[PDB]
């Protein structure tokens, strides 16, 4: 069934798991032709397949040609999601495949569960979590290597970067959606926030800066007054 | 015209013959039923007064033998027999109609009602459906479960109906997830019309039997049939024209007969609001949206 605060601990055992976001497969920019109507430009986009306990992200980039001629394409985007998120469980050696795959959009289920009826001991579960994971747009090297593809690509990432040699899953989970969360509620304060300090540098092979123990307690300190904050902004309180 | 007689009637019950019902007092003087239209399927079907639960009753076709109905006082419910001695039969028969001891089928001329819910049934299908060969009619009742059912016990007591599924290797092709999904004409004219039915007057015949099963026993595994063989062709982009009228006359007269005090649990809203309103065949069932629209608009 569904995955919740009440179960949460489960990302972190031992079985096999991937959580899939499909709200940035489809994206496009609205513009005004020039008989003032309206219309879309198609610009790339992603799925994020993510393993919660290894930090391992298969980044697989949607290029804006798999579009071309195709109708109700938010729709098609929930089905070309499930082909691509099939396909990769497909390529992976039988001990490596994921038991459970987590959808964060409920819309997902049954064009993954079609995808998957080959796979029928793969339990599909949406989730009761907001988790944060459309923001993942807002990491600068995810968005560059997703708007520079010239045709379709799989990027392989962790996205913990090296915080497993320190901590543990459930603690670089929570660093990550905390990040997210701030990504997304207000992502130029959330940026100034990671960059701030010019001594602290992302390493080539990372996505996040490398803070000390020390440096990140202050780091998700602030991140909790933003996201706070801009409750606060958003609701006057 | 012929005729199931009853030896007796020694508990209080609820009869039905096909669409019709008629209390019968305990010990009433009651041997049978005459008069019954040949050339249809029937159903003769129980309901004890002492106990509501179980439904239950028995099809049969009277050109395929002599039956008569006999109380079991040890298994307690009314069995249909088959007599092989058609003199004894007879000249049980004709002791019951000389003494006015039976009730005639009650067919006003003007209404083919019968016919149009069992226009497709045929007794060699409902027999594949309901597997006990050393009888000429089946039972079925209330509780009976489907194989379908079975599979998410007793096999021998099951309702055979033909699996569907939408989300099943069989409906779906690889490599046409999506198109296969969301238009199921691939399903329905190639899967299971041209392989499994043959033909659409078979898929139609079990669509209609599901019903009356879903009907007259109140059986779960019936109506659910019965809905996933609508939802079929509602759901198929192409389907031939002659089906598509034909479906809106059969489902027609189901919800015209269908007791205005059952529509809360015989029939699914999502299932007819998607086909109605939703599917590609929204626009192809006019008189089946118009009656539904006219006696249960709650239900949309
Ligand atoms: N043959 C019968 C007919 Cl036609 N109707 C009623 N009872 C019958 N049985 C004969 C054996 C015991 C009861």
């Amino acid at each position: 069934g569904a995955m919740n605060s009440s179960n949460y601990a489960e990302l972190f055992n031992n079985d096999i798991k991937l959580f899939v976001d499909d709200t940035n497969v489809y994206r496009v920019t609205v513009h005004k032709t020039f008989e003032g109507n309206v219309a879309t430009k198609a610009i790339n986009g992603c799925i994020f397949t993510l393993n919660p306990k290894t930090g391992h992200l298969f980044l697989k980039i949607i290029h804006t040609s798999v579009w071309a001629g195709q109708k109700r394409l938010s729709q098609l985007a929930k089905w070309k999601t499930a082909e691509e998120v099939s396909a990769l469980v497909r390529s992976l050696p039988k001990e490596e495949q994921p038991k459970q795959i987590i959808v964060t959009r409920k819309a997902m289920l049954d064009p993954l569960e079609v995808h998957m009826l080959d796979f029928p001991n793969i339990a599909i579960r949406p989730t009761e979590l907001r988790l944060p994971f459309s923001a993942a747009m807002s990491i600068d090297k995810l968005s560059d290597v997703v708007m520079k593809a010239t045709e379709p690509q799989m990027v392989l990432f962790n996205i913990y970067d090296d915080w497993l040699d320190r901590i543990s899953s459930y603690t670089a989970f929570s660093r990550l959606t905390l990040l997210l969360r701030a990504l997304k509620t207000n992502e130029e304060s959330a940026k100034m926030i990671l960059l701030s300090d010019p001594t602290i540098t992302i390493k080539s092979y990372h996505l996040w800066p490398s803070f000390t123990d020390e440096q990140w307690i202050t780091i998700e300190s602030q991140m909790r007054d933003l996201i706070l904050t801009e409750y606060g902004r958003k609701y006057n309180v | 015209m012929n005729t199931v007689p009853f030896t007796s009637a020694p508990i209080e019950v609820t009869i039905g013959i096909d669409q019709y019902s008629f209390n019968v007092k305990e010990n009433q003087p009651f041997h049978g039923i005459k008069d019954i239209p040949i050339g249809h399927v029937h159903v003769i079907h129980f309901q004890h007064a002492d106990n509501s639960s179980m439904r239950y009753g028995y099809w049969f076709d009277c050109r395929m033998g002599n039956f008569y109905i006999q109380y079991d006082p040890k298994d307690g419910l009314y069995k249909m027999m088959e007599e092989r001695d058609g003199a004894k039969f007879e000249n049980i028969v004709h002791n019951f109609k000389e003494r006015q001891m039976m009730v005639s089928y009650p067919k006003i001329d003007e209404d083919d009602t019968w016919y149009n819910l069992t226009e497709f049934v045929q007794m060699d299908k409902i027999r594949k459906i309901v597997r006990k060969d050393e009888n000429q009619f089946s039972y079925v009742d209330s509780s009976m479960t489907t194989v379908q059912e079975n599979e998410l016990s007793d096999p021998a007591h099951s309702l055979n109906y033909t699996v569907i599924n939408f989300k099943s290797r069989e409906a779906i092709r690889p490599g046409h997830e999506m198109e296969d999904f969301l238009d199921k004409s691939y399903y329905l004219n190639t899967v299971m019309l041209q392989g499994i039915f043959k033909n659409s007057s078979n898929y139609f015949g079990e669509l209609q039997f599901a019903f009356l099963n879903a009907m007259f026993f109140g059986n779960y595994g019936s109506s659910l049939q019965w809905h996933a063989m609508i939802e079929l062709i509602c759901s198929s982009a192409t389907v031939p024209k002659h089906m598509l009228d034909k479906l809106d006359e059969i489902l027609y007269y189901q919800i015209k007969t269908l007791p205005e005090q059952y529509s809360d649990i015989l029939l699914n809203e999502r299932v007819w609001n998607i086909c109605l309103y939703s599917s590609f065949q929204k626009n192809s069932l006019h008189n089946t949206e118009k009656i539904m629209e006219n006696k249960y608009p709650e239900l949309l």
